[PDB]
């Protein structure tokens, strides 16, 4: 679920997030017992926000950009510390991201593509925009969600997720195709199947503008569309972006 | 250093001591 009172988390919230880990954890109980008031538990550092030299290349600030959001960790608490509206102006999403990199908490893929707007915004060469997977899997439907970029004519992504493979690309891909097809395939190795790609407009690097993420640009159906229409919808979209 | 600071403290080293432990059972 998700945290709605802010941090620090409020009573009801933090007892909530406990109760689910009772429920689910084998030892369930336990658990909870060793770790609430515990006095002697790893002190996390708080995760250093990069910061660049004007001549490092952008593609060497993207894997810092990278290890950062993977230093705060995949959150498997069970409770979302930071709740996100995505229709929010992105001054007000930036407000959230910086309050993520001063809190750093444990994120997911949604909070890592507000992560990756707010640490990319001074790159004014490399073009942003989301990319949101629907797979099926064992008679169930899941989404996803990533930041596609674009710099100088070739595509990556930055994000969070649970699979190494579903998250981090370096901007090597030659088309936003390829980089599509390659989560594709991603997916299909750990035997999802990819029914739907949202891909979104390129978001703006001024961390005070009142305008929206535009999230849904394209919708692309892959079952309907077909490999080839597949991929020239890819192409079109690419091009709504130049 | 203020309460609420503390209780962020004291709730983040909770947070992480938790998400190493639900990490490790998600695999099983
Ligand atoms: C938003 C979730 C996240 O952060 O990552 C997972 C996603 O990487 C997976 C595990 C791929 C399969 C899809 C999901 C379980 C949906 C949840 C996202």
């Amino acid at each position: 679920f998700v945290n709605r009172g802010g941090l620090p988390v409020d009573e009801a919230t933090w007892e909530r997030m406990w109760k689910h880990v009772a429920k689910i954890h084998p030892d369930g109980e336990k658990v909870a017992q060793r770790i609430r008031g515990a006095t002697d538990l790893p002190k996390i550092p708080i995760p250093s926000v990069p910061t660049f030299q004007p001549s490092t290349p952008v593609p060497e600030r993207l894997e810092a950009v990278q290890r950062y959001i993977r230093e705060l960790q995949y959150n498997h608490t069970g409770t979302q510390f930071f709740e996100i509206k995505k229709s929010r102006p992105l001054t007000g999403l930036m407000d959230l991201a910086k309050e993520m990199t001063k809190e750093a908490l444990p994120i997911k893929c949604l909070e890592a593509v507000i992560l990756g707007i707010y640490l990319t915004n001074s790159m004014p060469t490399l073009e942003r925009f989301p990319i949101s997977f629907k797979t099926y899997f064992s008679g169930n439907y899941f989404r996803h969600i990533v930041l596609g970029v674009n710099f100088a004519g070739r595509y990556g992504a930055l994000g969070m997720s649970r699979r190494e493979d579903l998250m981090y690309k370096p901007p090597a891909f030659r088309t936003l195709s390829e980089l599509v097809l390659d989560f594709e395939a991603a997916y299909g190795r750990c035997w999802h199947v990819l029914k739907k790609v949202k891909l979104g407009q390129s978001v703006s690097h001024d961390p005070h503008s009142v305008e929206q993420i535009e999230w849904k640009h394209s919708v692309l159906d892959v079952e309907r569309l077909g490999r080839d229409d597949f991929r020239k919808e890819l192409e079109r979209h690419a091009r709504d972006m130049r | 250093k203020s309460a609420q600071q503390e209780l962020k403290q004291r709730q983040r080293a909770e947070i992480y001591a938790l998400n190493r432990v639900m990490t490790e059972l998600e695999q099983q």
